[PDB]
């Protein structure tokens, strides 16, 4: 809906501009945990698990998911506190969905393609759950373990895309919030990284 | 037995001392290497399978890429290996220096990648996509997962059929028929990347674990496999439907036009689409200026000769 | 099968690999194993199959015996036969890839004729073409040499090869022609027929290659002539 | 037996060939040395070091 | 080495679909046909085949496979290979023996004029023919030992379709020497003297 509105209104600026272009809670915890584990190992590509339905909030915000209610409190908290992921993900499919027009200028269309390598790597790390799942050795401990930090990075990532949209930034204006971004994660490793690649990245087709 | 024919090993042949020669080398060597057990995270040769990708696309490299992985195959089909992933890091360290049943769905999925509708998963032209019938077989997010990976199938097929109207007609052009064979070298690579997954599918036998292997292919796997295809498929489609209708000098436009992509890896591709496009139209001016005449049938170039 | 498979490529068709005459090459859909994917992989190669058995059948009718008739058609069958022989080679390291691993996928198979896959029904066109209308003579010159500026860079080389071969036989009955003045006739097959030889000949335009400028005709016309009557 | 032999035959093919194909830079005993230690439980990045401070010392 | 007797052969091989091929095919139609009924073909490899051939391009006239039938080269219909199947086997075996029946024709021909002139009237026409005719044979024949020679060394595996190959040029010749041997002798009959028939073949080979 607005993705759609603001492609089309930038093509036209473009083309105006440069001329051309059982119950769960019956099963013991164990069984429960792994139910979840599969249901959030799905849900982190974007599809459903078995005990969760995404709630179909699209052209406001990223997805976001509704459990069952039939869920003990602590998993259900646990995976409260972990759903962000879901949302953060499809955010930035999302994102990356977007600035496929070439109405973005390369300069924001180069910018999404590096976060969909990112994605590649996110997928990645699933990957390995899914293969410690296979191997049936799969804690929800573990599995917050390692997603800390890949929840954050997600929460970085999710947090530039939605600025880039609300700010319908194009450009240097991008850039700025590079810039910006830049300095905004001072003290962290884990965003300067990203925003170092991210400004040359975005750099190089305006460079 | 195992550290001293180590030490002696990397004595006598990596260096030319021997061990009886140098003695605080292996000394430094057999302190480095004490106490070290291995990590405790996971070591599924997977991950460094697909670090080893990544490495090689780095090192543009893609077609290395299928054929390690290709050995890979046959790494895992001798069944003489147990800790793969240790000599697979080795080994990447090394090359830095230089440069129903899911088996069921899988195959069905495969058969649909290359075109052609699989089982319980077919062409549902009501939807004019990829539909799972009889999905009661199976669970949601297994239909939903095969969806996901049928949208590659169904560009694939899309793809397919125009390639083939395209190699059809010979009133498109000299350049049309130059664009359609250049859009079968991406087909190539994707006929091979699909002919690797069938070949990895099975082995031939259970000789290890799953599959002949150690580890069972899953839809995430599959998933992974096809992240790039998928992208890749999408922008060959987005370009089919660029060039509806753009003949000759149209579509050198109008391909020169989707060169302003920005994204690397689709800008490359665009620019050797483009570059074997303009190498017909190359030989036309060429022909035209040193010989002052090009003669056509289908008018593709920018200067008309009159009777 | 997958022997089976390659013989039936070989032009030696099995149980399940039928050939119709004019069916083609078809596949015998019994097989318990066999899936829908396997059997498209399994037409879209009888395809080439086909191909490659309606190109065998014309070069033994046009190259074994003597409209259709002449040399321009033995040496356009050699020329097909020439470049199907790299296709041939590609089978054969196929099969002996095979014979080493056992694992190997029907689609790697495809993979390594897809190489082929494109240049076939090109050259089947041409041929069948070429049948159809009866090209004879210096005409069939003429003809791949229209069809020579194709588009399509495997189908470009070989008719580039089959037209140097055409181009090597008219070369030869050139320079008979020119270093003799003898003209060589199977079939009264040459750009140039005899006039009354009392003047000796006389062009023949009808058959004349497009890509003979007339003024190179007639030069060749008088040098013959001279050489002839000196 | 002989099964195995062909199998270690085909796995040191194997690993030769991705090793020359990965442009790593080295021999069959080295290779065969690097196998036959693999299984022993050994450290991979202790052996890269150890192997290129040795080729280091080598032109030095 | 003896194998031309009648006993069956039963032989160890790699077990795979393609190398089972004739067997799984007998199954697959006994499955599918309950009615169908095995047909008795004698199981033979590859290397027999390859013998045998040679046997035939060399003329051998103790055959076990191929049958001299009406004196031209024929297959034997209760024979098979596991690795193939019985119709492109057959094929194959046809198109092999045309020329076997050319061959058999040659050696006719050959033995008849060398009778396996001082007294009666010359033929030296005739001699000069089966003279060339032998020496053509000849350099066949030590191409077909060299085959064999390979054959026997028992290297790795070799298929037959390269020899196919390599003496399809073999087999081009062997079939324009077969039709040039009957234009300008077969078609003369000899109530004619030899000067008749001598001109007829030597007008033959000079067309």
């Amino acid at each position: 809906q607005q993705s759609l509105e603001l492609t089309r209104k930038m093509l036209r600026d473009k083309q105006s501009k440069k001329n051309s272009g059982v119950p769960i809670g019956s099963l013991p915890l164990a069984s429960q945990e792994a139910a979840v584990v599969e249901d959030l190992l799905y849900v982190l590509v974007g599809v459903d698990g078995r005990y969760i339905s995404a709630q179909p909030l699209t052209g406001r915000q990223g997805r976001t998911f509704l459990v069952d209610p039939n869920l003990d409190l602590s998993i259900r908290e646990l995976v409260s506190r972990i759903l962000p992921v879901a949302a953060s993900y499809s955010t930035v499919t999302r994102f990356i969905e977007e600035k496929s027009s070439f109405e973005y200028g390369q300069v924001n269309h180069a910018l999404a393609a590096a976060m969909r390598t990112l994605v590649k790597e996110y997928l990645v790390l699933v990957t390995q759950l899914e293969q410690l799942q296979r191997q049936g050795l799969l804690s929800l401990q573990k599995l917050w373990f390692y997603i800390q930090p890949a929840m954050r990075s997600l929460d970085i990532l999710a947090s530039l895309a939605t600025s880039v949209d609300k700010g319908e930034c194009i450009g240097g204006a991008t850039l700025s919030l590079l810039h910006d971004r830049s300095f905004s994660y001072t003290g962290d490793s884990q965003a300067q990284e990203l925003c170092l690649h991210l400004t040359k990245a975005a750099s190089t087709p305006y460079f | 037995k195992s550290p001293n024919v180590l030490l002696q090993n990397l004595c006598c042949r990596i260096l030319g001392k021997s061990e009886a020669d140098v003695a605080q080398q292996f000394q430094y060597a057999v302190r480095v290497i004490g106490s070290n057990f291995a990590p405790t995270v996971e070591r599924d040769e997977f991950l460094v399978a697909e670090k080893i990708k990544k490495e090689l696309t780095r090192q543009r490299r893609e077609a290395d890429a299928a054929l390690f992985s290709e050995l890979h195959r046959k790494l895992h089909s001798q069944g003489v290996l147990k800790n793969k992933w240790s000599i697979l890091y080795l080994l990447l360290s090394l090359s830095e220096d230089p440069r129903v049943t899911e088996a069921a769905l899988v195959r069905d999925i495969l058969y649909v990648f290359q075109g052609i509708d699989g089982k319980h998963v077919k062409m549902s032209n009501a939807d004019n996509c990829y539909t799972v019938e009889g999905k009661a077989n199976l669970s949601k997010s297994l239909r939903d997962t095969a969806v996901r990976l049928a949208e590659l199938g169904w560009l694939h097929n899309k793809i397919r059929k125009y390639t083939d109207q395209r190699s059809l007609d010979r009133s498109f052009g000299l350049v049309g028929q130059s664009f359609c064979a250049a859009l079968h070298q991406e087909l190539r690579e994707y006929y091979r990347l699909l002919s690797v997954l069938h070949s990895q599918l099975q082995l031939e036998d259970d000789q290890g674990v799953n599959l002949g292997l150690e580890s069972s292919l899953t839809l995430r796997r599959l998933l992974v496999w096809t992240y790039d295809p998928k992208m890749r498929l999408k922008t060959l489609a987005a370009l089919v439907d660029h060039c509806q209708g753009r003949k000759g000098g149209e579509l050198a436009s109008a391909v020169h036009a989707y060169t302003k992509t920005g994204d690397p890896y689709a800008r490359s591709l665009v620019q050797h689409i483009l570059s074997l496009v303009s190498h017909p139209v190359l030989s036309f001016l060429y022909r035209w200026i040193y010989d002052g005449e090009l003669e056509d049938t289908y008018h593709e170039f920018f200067v008309a000769s009159d009777p | 099968m997958i022997h089976e498979l390659l013989l039936a490529l070989s032009g030696y068709p099995g149980s399940i690999f039928t050939w119709n005459k004019r069916g083609g090459l078809q596949v015998s859909q019994d097989f318990p194993f066999l899936h829908p994917s396997e059997t498209s992989v399994l037409n879209r190669l009888c395809r080439l199959g086909t191909d490659y058995i309606r190109f065998t059948e014309f070069i033994e009718q046009y190259t074994g015996h003597v409209g259709l008739h002449g040399i321009y058609l033995r040496a356009f069958c050699t020329g097909l036969d020439s470049v199907l022989q790299p296709y041939r080679q590609a089978l054969l390291d196929l099969e002996q890839e095979f014979l080493a691993d056992p694992h190997l996928s029907i689609s790697h198979i495809n993979y390594s004729l897809d190489q082929f896959q494109l240049l076939f029904p090109s050259v089947m066109v041409v041929v069948e073409q070429i049948k159809s209308q009866k090209i004879h003579g210096c005409q069939i010159l003429e003809t791949v040499y229209k069809h020579s500026c194709g588009g399509l860079p495997p189908v470009r080389s070989a008719l580039e090869k089959i037209l140097a071969v055409c181009h090597g036989v008219m070369y030869k009955q050139l320079s008979a022609w020119m270093l003799h003045g003898l003209l060589l006739d199977q079939h009264e097959e040459f750009f140039i027929k005899q006039g009354p030889s009392s003047k000796q000949f006389s062009l023949r335009v009808e058959i004349l290659p497009s890509y003979i400028p007339v003024r190179v005709a007639e030069k060749i016309l008088f040098v013959g002539e001279s050489v002839q009557m000196f | 037996a002989a099964a195995n032999l062909n199998a270690v035959r085909e796995t040191m093919d194997v690993l030769l060939e991705i090793s020359r194909i990965l442009n790593t830079g080295l021999d069959m005993e080295t290779l065969s040395i690097c196998v036959r230690l693999c299984e022993q439980g050994i450290n991979p990045e202790a052996l890269s070091s150890v192997i290129k401070e040795l080729r280091k010392a080598t032109e030095a | 080495r003896q194998y031309w007797t009648t006993r069956s052969s039963k032989f160890p091989h790699s077990l795979h679909l393609h190398s089972n091929l004739a067997a799984v095919w007998d199954q697959h139609l006994y499955s599918s046909d309950p009615l169908y009924v095995p047909d008795d073909r004698v199981s033979v490899t590859e290397t027999q085949v390859i013998r045998e051939t040679l046997w035939l391009l060399s003329g051998v006239k103790k055959l076990f496979i191929f049958q001299l039938i009406d004196g031209k080269v024929a297959v034997r219909n209760n024979i098979m290979v596991t690795h193939l199947t019985h119709s492109c086997l057959r094929s194959v075996l046809e198109q092999i023996a045309a020329y076997g029946q050319v061959v058999f024709r040659l050696q006719e021909f050959i033995d008849e004029v060398m009778g396996h002139k001082s007294t009666d009237a010359p033929f030296r026409t005739y001699q000069a023919f089966m003279w060339a005719l032998y020496k053509y044979f000849i350099s066949f024949k030590e191409e077909l030992s060299e085959i064999e020679k390979c054959i026997i060394n028992n290297d790795t595996t070799v298929t037959l379709a390269i020899v196919v190959d390599k003496l399809s040029p073999r087999l081009a010749q062997l079939k324009v020497l077969h039709k040039v041997f009957s234009t300008g002798v077969a078609e003369v009959p000899p109530d004619t003297r030899n000067v008749v028939r001598a001109s007829h073949l030597l007008n033959t080979l000079y067309k």
